[PDB]
């Protein structure tokens, strides 16, 4: 995962031979695409939409319930243990 | 039919799945591949996507004073335009022309997307030892 | 020449010339410091979940 | 406080009359200043430092 903002400000651009005919046209084209949100759209298409990771949530921070819950269960082992042992000793010892 | 030079860098320009069964511009797919079609539509021209030979971006060997990569193929008339993640640098702006940035970026930090969960059993009990 | 926070827009690039951006920006969100606290009557229980 | 990243990508620039003599010079000057980190320095001076 990426953390914090960028350290510097760079930028990619369309390169055209010095003094070319496509020079001004392409320049305006890039500005037009960005204003139409077409550039942002394209990025979303290949970075996030086409991405494989939208799953990788919780927060706020809560209690430990897990380990505690193990205690519940094992604790229950004690329960049923008292249960059967007492049972067969009552009915079986006495009876 | 304009010659568009570009570099193979995901996810800007990548080889399509069945690229062996395809030809021309249909062979490639990516951010720049789509950006090319868009630019060509607003500027009105046909183009042929071509991958730079040496597979470099633009640099300038101090000794030979020769440009390499896409920036090179532009200065020496090999291509008509460069549509790729080419950084806009002063050293390049002197020899070629850069359109306004189509994507602002910078240097970032990458760490291991941390696992915040390590539940045990009795770590419940761990404050005391066996 | 114009040296100010002048936005580089298409409508302007047609009449004048804009140098490369000397400061990239955008639209952001402004909120208020979330420093508040309420004691209520439900909060107490909460360290122990429902 | 500002929260989250920007919603869009904009940018300010130095404006010069179409077909001016200061046109190329200023353009390169801006690029030179940014690479020398002088632009970032100026912002820090007036935004955070000051």
């Amino acid at each position: 995962m990426k953390v914090g903002g960028n350290l510097d400000s760079k930028g990619y651009g369309i390169a055209t031979p010095k003094g070319s005919s496509l020079g001004n046209a392409v320049n305006l084209a890039v500005l037009k695409l960005n204003e139409q949100g077409l550039l942002d759209k394209l990025k979303n298409k290949w970075w996030y939409d086409k991405g494989e990771c939208g799953s990788g949530k919780e927060k706020t921070s809560a209690l430990s319930l897990s380990n505690v819950a193990g205690v519940f269960y094992i604790l229950v082992g004690g329960l049923g243990l008292a249960m059967l042992v007492a049972l067969i000793e009552f009915c079986y010892k006495s009876r | 039919t304009v010659v568009v030079t570009t570099i193979l860098e995901s996810p800007y320009v990548m080889m399509k799945k069945n690229h062996e069964m395809l030809e021309g511009n249909e062979r490639y797919e990516g951010y720049c591949v789509d950006l090319a079609a868009e630019i060509a539509k607003h500027c009105g021209f046909k183009y042929k996507l071509t991958i730079v030979g040496d597979g470099k971006y633009g640099a300038r060997d101090a000794d030979t004073k020769i440009w390499n990569g896409m920036v090179g193929e532009l200065v020496y008339g090999k291509a008509d335009i460069a549509i790729a993640p080419l950084t806009i640098t002063l050293v390049r702006e002197e020899v070629i022309d850069f359109s306004k940035p189509f994507m602002s970026l910078g240097i970032s930090i990458m760490i291991k997307k941390p696992q915040k969960s390590k539940p045990g059993v009795f770590s419940f009990l761990d404050p005391l030892a066996y």
